[PDB]
RNA sequence: CAACGAGGAAUUCCUAGUAAGCGCAAGUCAUCAGCUUGCGUUGAUUACGUCCCUGCCCUUUGUACACACC
């Protein structure tokens, strides 16, 4: 089969991430979805889009959605690009060659934050899992994974080797000690979440859910346990809702500090910190009145210490933001908001007046996109495309180029059309109006105002054009003609219900309309004849469309299925399931009876008409896609979606007893091993010191595990079961029972695993010695017979240490028990 | 449900079969046996060679064994089993007649050795309760609900089709392989001792040569 | 005497004798025990 | 979590106590208890066990139902025998018994302990082959 | 060695809204996973023949002729064409 | 101037009156006589252990009441 593949995608400029700012007033790499774009602010020209090298919808694309972008960070120095996408993965690139340098799975949620850290080498990862991974890139290794969070990582601040300190979406702040990796100091922050965290080297600053930001002091030479970190007081702000990215910075040529709270909604609230010589002389004057209040006065600090500013806001939802600075005139402060768009705001200020009443724009990069998602994608014969949009931003790309070279003002649109010729486009909005403009001149040719009386929902063209077909949710359908290019209303059928798609034929035969009461009605053109009712989809039913031969249509709805039907009986062919949310528009092929269907769950899909299989099911969208598009020759198809993306698809095993035989002649080796250093080590003490042994170098297995060898076999001797362990001690030889002895000698000296594990010696050393009694009392030698003296007297000594105090025990209690029964029974 | 001489044992107590052969097998017919014995669990086979029956009965049960089947054969193809009841019990005889056998056509695998599930197919008169009986009493009793080996009986026409298989449940149906060997069986006779005598009251055996025996099923 | 279940809901006495209280677990020792009495209560 | 992990278990076993961390009460004891036994009147150390020595009624009757459900185990029944010891050679006897709640739980533990002081004593009894065994290597010249 | 069901279930694992490829899957494992409708004779230097659908070839042929010879039985005229 | 002097690779079955040798009768409503089923006579070798391999199965709270073990 000549299948299917991804071209190129565009539409989008500032997606659902964050963004990095680069100097040259300079560059500004931000994410579309999955794929990175470079724009100069400059003049905005698309000048990089690093991308997957594997085109989406190839054959090796797998299964699913594909990894969203959700973290931009970037070494400068160095030139590398941390990304990080929404499986959780980090891909780390070379920006000069833009090749995938490091792939960095790890999480196991979406990232949320990126940190190069001593400025090369290392990278810190926090995750919407509560972990929070350190790595090493000329290792290619997670070195380590700091897990006591709790929900999600809202933020971090590390220094280099000793001091991570993270807060997170539950009240969470933390401290961490990277030396043991064990957390120090946590405290509860905000009692709701913990959105913020900002640091200049003595205050810290945090916000949570609603204008409660917090100051901190870190004192990191500290040694008490909570006091590492300590809270000085909170104040307000303008937005009652989550701040949620704070930063700063220390511009020159005096020195001092700004900081910003971006908010959730369209507002950052700008604060420049001031400094010790006006904390020192402020101090007074809010302690005149002249002492147990004036200290609670001057306990009572934020707002002292930190001084509001300039608070910029924006016509959209902000998402990101950074900036740059000289000379406390030029906080030059990019912005990326929700509705795609980025914008270079510069606030000046003459170091007294912030000079002005409102900051001021310098650049805005907006014209590659529409701020709202596309509900009607179209396209010419073959050339350009049109993009309708609720703002107005009716936009007429080119395929060859992706560049929106038109673009007009209309309203809250939600179908379009061409018209034959090319270079015209007619539009419906979604009140009482439909819309007409062209490619050469400007907007609009004329408007109609009360073109229905409520919200159009879809319109069509006949082939040759010259006739058109509005169906409204005012219970009715209307037929426009073109005189001449101005509308000509002349005939309207009025149904019993909301019409909300109209098709025709591509022969000028049949009209199908889809009614809100769960049908369709075929009705021919020359007669307003009522052929067809087609029906039983049970929900409301989205777009139809009638195949080239005119014989077969089909049907998409809420359902979740689409039907497919033969046109001269009105007879269902198939009643495929689909698409487990919604199917928005369903398309056919221009000369087959191949078809494409793009639904509400971000996936379009390629089916046939003959054997009713799926060809395909294409994978590149991350939101409900809202429209489709199919060439009018050729078949290349666009797909238009709500996450403002439009994108072009063209062609083509011991057991026990030797577990513990190897383990006893290993421990045992090291143990006598020692022995055998010490004695050098005393007789090189003890005659002329001009000799002694070496080294015996410890062993590989034992400081692999971190084992002393009588705990090493200590942990086999436990790991064996209590079913296998008389066999295990029946199997080994005598050779080995003697040096089990030697082991257990040397276990009660260590009198902490002995009192541990005293049942255990006790069993195993009795049944050992019980078994091979006839040859352990034929040994000759008195290295043993004292070895069995010191084994006796140490092994009898802790149990009688133990059964003491039981005794002990016994007799106290029931002393106890009987005192208050003579008291009062 | 369950008749007056296996009512005392139905459930309470799993069997105990014998399977054993004419009198010197041939090699097909040792195969078959083999093939037999575990077709049903906690079945033993006995080597039959010098053996004479009353004695062979006599030990069975007073060894305990619940019941014996007794396999005849021709030139290797198998014609015959008998399944006797020992504690004074009943023998239903059979012939078998479409046999073929894992150990002739495949290699494909071991068996499941599973308690399994048992299908019997319209045996609808009060014989075919008896025989449904009789063959379901040297099974075990009560398998786990999720035992993927099935054996069935199925009545067509007075000829048992008798087959075994195992499945895996799938997403759209149920998927069945053929273990084992497939027959035809055919009861020929039913008495209510057991094998050592045929001095026993028949309580059924097919009349072959009466003039209104095509007539009916079960006759 | 034998080890019963807990007597309040903040903490687990295990017939072993040993005790957890479920504020001082880890969460990796919760969804252990939590799958361990599930298998418990299922068999 | 500070002091347990570095250390310090008197602070840590008042933290536990206060908390009711029952698991990471078992393991101050039973960690300060072993490091009792590897160095060198007093059973843990001294700080620790005046820590014992100086807690209420409600606090000692949790530590006692503590106590009382480790000695069920034949394995964590040794911290529970020094844990009962350190209160019954420390606190006040009449005290003990007059707290309400102190017979249902000494009544439990009482049966417990006989059954361990059975098994240590028996380990002892056959504790001396090691010495019939020095008797024959000593008849063997 | 290995079962029948074990390498069923493997079988199922590897074949896994499309369904010719279903219909395709199942006819294959069917005719794999059942062997008794082939017969396999034993190489002495393999399947050798298909029973069931030679015997079902073999008595619908019979059956057409007996049910031709039965409407041939009492029959006296005929079309005789000799187109 | 054809075959053949105990039958290759592989493969199947088998544990005491058993494998195997030997003959003699019957012919029991299905099956069988190109044979089938009985009946006696003679009667062993080697395992009778093990989960190491190949598989199949079971359990993974001890519950059922002490003691003991865990």
């Amino acid at each position: 089969y000549q299948r299917f593949e991804q071209a190129a995608a565009f539409g989008v400029i500032a997606s659902n991430a964050n963004c990095v700012w680069i100097p040259a007033p300079g560059q500004l790499i931000t994410s579309a979805l999955e794929d990175v774009n470079i724009w100069d602010i400059k003049t905005g020209d698309l000048v990089s889009k690093l991308s997957d090298g594997l085109p989406p919808g190839a054959s090796d694309a797998r299964g699913a959605k594909p990894a969203e972008c959700t973290y931009l960070e970037a070494h400068k120095d160095t030139d590398l690009l941390a990304v990080g996408y929404a499986d959780g993965v980090i891909k780390v690139w070379d920006l000069m060659s833009k090749t995938v340098l490091l792939n960095f799975n790890g999480h196991k949620a979406a990232i949320t934050l990126l940190q190069f850290d001593g400025t090369g080498t290392r990278l810190i990862s926090g995750s919407k899992d509560s972990n929070i991974i350190v790595w090493d890139l000329v290792g290619e290794v997670g070195l380590y994974k700091l897990r006591s969070h709790k929900d999600s990582i809202t933020g971090f601040w590390c220094q280099g080797e000793d001091w991570l300190i993270s807060t997170s979406k539950d009240g969470m702040i933390k401290l961490w000690d990277l030396k043991t990796h064990q957390c120090i100091e946590t405290h509860i922050a905000h009692t709701g979440e913990c959105w913020g965290l900002a640091v200049k080297d003595d205050l810290l600053i945090t916000t949570g859910t609603d204008s409660q930001v917090k100051i901190w002091k870190l004192d990191i030479e500290n040694d008490k346990m909570g006091g590492k970190l300590t809270e000085m007081g909170i104040f307000e702000k303008q937005s009652k809702q989550r701040g949620l990215k704070i930063e700063f910075i220390t511009n020159s040529s005096d020195k001092t500090s700004f900081f910003y709270i971006q908010n959730a909604d369209k507002t950052i609230e700008t604060f420049r910190i001031r400094k010790e010589e006006e904390i020192a002389r402020g101090l007074k004057k809010r302690e005149k009145r002249l002492l147990t209040e004036e200290e609670i006065a001057k306990s009572i600090y934020s707002s002292f210490i930190l001084h509001p500013f300039q608070t910029i806001r924006s016509l959209y939802k902000i998402k990101s933001a950074s900036w740059t600075t000289v000379s406390s005139s030029k906080l030059e402060l990019v912005l990326t908001t929700s509705s795609n768009t980025i914008e270079y705001y510069s606030i000046p200020y003459e170091k007294r007046d912030p000079t002005s009443p409102a900051p001021l724009k310098t650049h805005t990069i907006e014209l590659q996109g529409q701020r709202t998602d596309v509900r009607s994608i179209d396209i010419s014969d073959d050339n350009k495309l049109l993009a309708t949009a609720s703002n107005g931003s009716l936009k007429i790309w080119n395929i060859k180029t992706h560049k929106c070279i038109r673009t007009f003002e209309c309203g809250y649109a939600l179908t379009c059309k061409f018209l034959p010729g090319g270079l015209l486009v007619i539009l419906g909005t979604r009140n009482g109006e439909l819309q007409l403009f062209d490619l050469a001149s400007s907007s609009l040719l004329d408007t109609i105002e009360d073109a229905h009386d409520a919200a159009i929902w879809s319109l069509d063209l006949t082939s040759d054009g010259k006739r058109l077909v509005t169906g409204s949710a005012d219970k009715t359908v209307k037929f426009w003609d073109f005189k001449v290019l101005k509308l000509h209303h002349d005939t309207t059928l009025e149904l019993t219900d909301d019409i909300l798609c109209v098709r025709v034929s591509p022969d000028d035969r049949y009209l199908a309309i889809s009614l809100l009461d769960n049908t369709v009605k075929v009705f021919f053109l020359d007669s307003m004849k009522f052929y067809l009712s087609l029906y039983g989809h049970k929900l409301p039913v989205l777009s139809i469309d009638i195949s080239f031969d005119s014989k077969m249509i089909i049907t998409s709805s809420a359902d979740k299925n689409i039907k497919i039907w033969g046109l001269d009986f009105g007879d269902c062919h198939k009643s495929l399931f689909a698409h487990q949310d919604s199917i928005m528009n369903v398309k056919f092929l221009p000369q087959s009876h191949n078809f494409f269907s793009c639904s509400k769950d971000a996936v379009v899909k390629y089916w046939d008409g003959e054997k009713f299989e799926c060809i395909q099911k294409l994978y590149a969208h991350q939101s409900e896609v809202w429209a489709l598009a199919v060439a009018t020759d050729g078949g290349f198809v666009v797909s238009s979606s709500h996450d403002h993306s439009i994108r072009i698809w063209e062609e083509t095993s011991l057991k026990a007893g030797e577990r513990l035989m190897e383990a006893l002649d290993l421990g045992i080796a090291e143990i006598e091993g020692l022995e055998a250093y010490n004695r050098d080590m005393k007789l090189w003490q003890r005659k002329k010191l001009g000799e002694a042994p070496i080294k015996p170098q410890g062993n590989a297995v034992l400081i692999a595990v971190n084992k002393t060898p009588e705990q090493y076999i200590m942990d086999t001797l436990l790991r064996i079961r209590m079913s296998q362990l008389e066999d295990a001690l029946m199997v080994m030889p005598f050779s080995y029972v003697l040096k089990f002895l030697k082991f257990i000698d040397t276990v009660m000296q260590n009198k902490t695993l002995l009192h541990s594990h005293l049942p255990l010696i006790c069993k195993n050393l009795f049944f050992i010695i019980k078994f091979n009694h006839k040859e352990l009392v034929s040994q000759k030698n008195e290295e043993l017979k004292l070895q069995i003296n010191r084994v006796k007297t140490e092994l009898r000594s802790a149990l009688k240490s133990t059964e003491d105090d039981l005794g002990f025990n016994v007799q106290g209690l029931k002393f106890v028990k009987q005192q208050w029964n003579l008291r009062h029974n | 449900q369950v008749d007056d001489e296996y009512a005392a044992t139905s459930g309470i107590m799993d069997p105990r079969i014998i399977v054993t052969t004419s009198r010197d097998p041939s090699t097909r017919l040792s195969q078959f046996a083999k093939e037999i014995k575990l077709l049903f669990p906690n079945a033993v086979r006995l080597n039959r060679g010098n053996y004479v029956m009353p004695n062979l009965v006599d030990a069975c049960k007073k060894s305990g064994t619940t019941d014996l089947v007794v396999l005849h054969e021709h030139r290797g193809v198998p014609t015959s089993l008998t399944i006797s009841h020992f504690p004074h019990g009943p023998t239903a005889q059979f012939s078998l007649h479409n046999v073929v056998m894992r150990h002739d056509i495949i290699n494909a695998g071991n068996q499941s050795e599973v308690n399994p599930h048992l299908i019997f197919d319209n045996f609808t008169t009060a014989l075919g309760k008896r025989v449904v009986c009789i063959l379901k009493h040297l099974f075990n009793a009560g398998p786990k609900k999720d035992s993927e080996r099935v054996i069935t009986f199925a009545n067509r026409g007075d000829f048992i089709s008798v087959r075994q298989h195992v499945y895996v449940r799938t997403r759209e149906g149920v998927e069945i392989a053929e273990v084992g060997p497939r027959f035809e069986m055919r009861l020929f006779e039913l008495r209510l001792g057991t094998l050592e005598n045929k001095d026993a009251d028949v309580e059924w055996q097919l009349r072959r040569f009466i003039r209104t025996a095509n007539k009916k099923d079960y006759l | 005497y034998n080890v019963g279940k807990a007597e309040k809901d903040g903490e687990i006495r295990l017939k072993n004798g040993v005790a957890m209280s479920k504020e001082e677990l880890t969460r990796e020792d919760k969804n252990r025990l939590r799958r361990a009495l599930k298998r418990k209560r299922s068999k | 979590q500070n002091y347990m992990s570095k250390g310090d278990w008197t602070n840590a076993f008042l933290l536990a106590m206060t908390l009711d961390h029952p698991m990471r009460l078992f393991n101050v004891l039973k960690r300060a208890l072993g490091e009792s036994r590897s160095r060198q009147e007093v059973i843990f150390n001294e700080e620790l066990d005046q820590a014992i020595s100086i807690l209420n009624d409600e606090q000692l009757i949790l530590l006692m139902k503590r106590c009382r459900d480790w000695n069920t185990n034949a394995k964590t029944h040794t911290i529970a025998q020094r844990t009962i010891r350190c209160i019954l050679m420390h606190h006040n006897i009449a005290k003990l018994s007059e707290i309400p709640g102190m017979v249902k739980i000494v009544d439990a533990i009482i049966p417990y302990t006989q059954r361990h002081f059975t098994r240590v004593d028996n380990l002892v009894e056959q504790s001396y082959i090691l010495d019939y065994a020095l008797v024959e290597m000593d008849k063997l010249f | 060695a290995g079962s029948q069901l074990k390498n069923l279930k493997a079988a199922l694992k590897a074949r896994g809204y499309d369904r010719e490829e279903k219909k395709k899957a199942i006819a294959e494992i069917r005719e794999e996973f059942n062997p008794f409708e082939i017969k396999a004779a034993r190489n002495k230097r393999i399947a050798v023949g298909k029973p069931g659908i030679s015997k079902q070839i073999g008595e619908e042929q019979r059956k057409r002729a007996f049910e031709a010879r039965k409407m041939m039985k009492n029959k006296r005229g005929g079309v005789i064409d000799k187109r």
